[PDB]
């Protein structure tokens, strides 16, 4: 199960 | 015995040939069961080992939602880092993304992983407290801060040592006669006269799992270890895995060697000796 | 940039037995960046049907990949692993040995 929060460098 | 989880993802420019490649995959100890890849034409997660097979439409929608959403960032990311170190527009970068969890013999959480590299080297890491970050220099410092006042970290640290260790639990229940099995290395060794007055010595393990094992040779019990020459574990191609180790043996000194095995699925260590 | 050499193992699944199908492998890792190019050669000659594992690396951020064909040994015929990389001038080329 993959995370689902998806933050940017 | 101790298992764990880990996704990691692969994204690489293309300067003038389409959007960036980007490649996910993950894994269950050293067993793969998902992967994604933007060049192909289904373009969702796709089922890598039997087990996984039978979840739901539910299951395979949700994964495919969260590795197009991963993929989208990546591609913007990509951008950031170009003008982070002012590189131009023409060469081919890659970014490089890993997490996961390890859980102990009893099952419960024991560490937990997240961290990013940037052309092979490392950008940044979250450290094992799971409230830090470790930066690797100027340009890291600035997503550094960035992360800190959005507090990413706290996000993580729920999935690290929640979501992540209730699916791999659910997983090694589901997978349990692959995931929970354990295969004790077939071991031999074989001789071969490379001249007059010496031979090579051999000492294999193969269809073993899972992957961590020990084999060295010892001469009189004494380590030889820069006399020997060790190959990396590898992969069989039906899940098991294969290794090797060998000496070159003065003729008439065969005796004096022994090889010397350790694996999980041994009840004590082996000791074999040409004989 | 960095840049890192490919470590190459050519070997099969089972023991070879000379008569009995098998799959020939050729295991590539240790390397950077991730373009790679990688042939199973048959007494010189390319194989068509190669498949191959799906990208991925390990702690230390290099790669590494699976690349397979279906064989039937033989006394006679000879097998070979061909990379080809940028840390590489020439195309390196392993050849099969039964003991390795």
């Amino acid at each position: 199960f993959a995370p689902g929060f998806f933050p940017y460098l | 015995g101790s298992h764990s989880m880990r996704y990691f993802f692969t994204s690489v420019s293309r300067p003038g040939r389409g959007e960036p490649r980007f490649i996910a995959v993950g894994y269950v100890d050293d067993t793969q069961f998902v992967r994604f890849d933007s060049d192909a034409a289904s373009q969702r997660m796709e089922p890598r080992a039997p087990w996984i097979e039978q979840e739901g439409p539910e299951y395979w929608d949700g994964e495919t939602r969260k590795v197009k959403a991963h993929s989208q960032t990546h591609r913007v990311d990509l951008g950031t880092l170009r003008g982070y170190y002012n590189q131009s527009e023409a060469g081919s970068h890659t970014v490089q993304r890993m997490y996961g969890c390890d859980v102990g013999s009893d099952w419960r959480f024991l560490r937990g992983y997240h961290q990013y590299a940037y052309d092979g080297k490392d950008y940044i890491a979250l450290k094992e407290d799971l409230r830090s970050w470790t930066a690797a220099d100027m340009a890291a410092q600035t997503t550094k801060h960035k992360w800190e006042a959005a507090h990413v970290a706290e996000q993580l640290r729920a999935y690290l040592e929640g979501t992540c260790v209730e699916w791999l639990r659910r997983y090694l229940e589901n997978g349990k006669e692959t995931l929970q099995r354990t295969d004790a290395p077939k071991t031999h060794m074989t001789h071969h006269a490379v001249s007059d007055h010496e031979a090579t010595l051999r000492c294999w393990a193969l269809s073993f799992y899972p992957a961590e094992i020990t084999l060295t040779w010892q001469r009189d019990g004494e380590d030889q270890t820069q006399d020997t020459e060790l190959v990396e574990t590898r992969p069989a191609g039906d899940g098991t895995f294969q290794k090797w180790a060998a000496v070159v043996v003065p003729s008439g000194q065969e005796q004096r060697y022994t090889c010397h095995v350790q694996h999980e699925g041994l009840p004590k260590p082996l000791t074999l000796r040409w004989e | 940039m960095i840049q890192r050499t490919p470590k190459i193992q050519v070997y099969s699944r089972h023991p070879a037995e000379n008569g009995k199908s098998n799959f020939l492998n050729c295991y590539v890792s240790g390397f950077h960046p991730s373009d790679i190019e990688v042939d199973l050669l048959k007494n010189g000659e390319r194989i068509e049907k190669v498949e191959h594992s799906d990208l991925s690396f390990s702690k230390d951020w290099s790669f590494y990949l699976l690349y397979y064909t279906e064989f039937t040994p033989t006394e006679k015929d000879e097998y070979a692993c061909r990379v080809n990389h940028v840390t590489l001038s020439q195309p390196k080329i392993v050849k099969w040995d039964r003991d390795m």
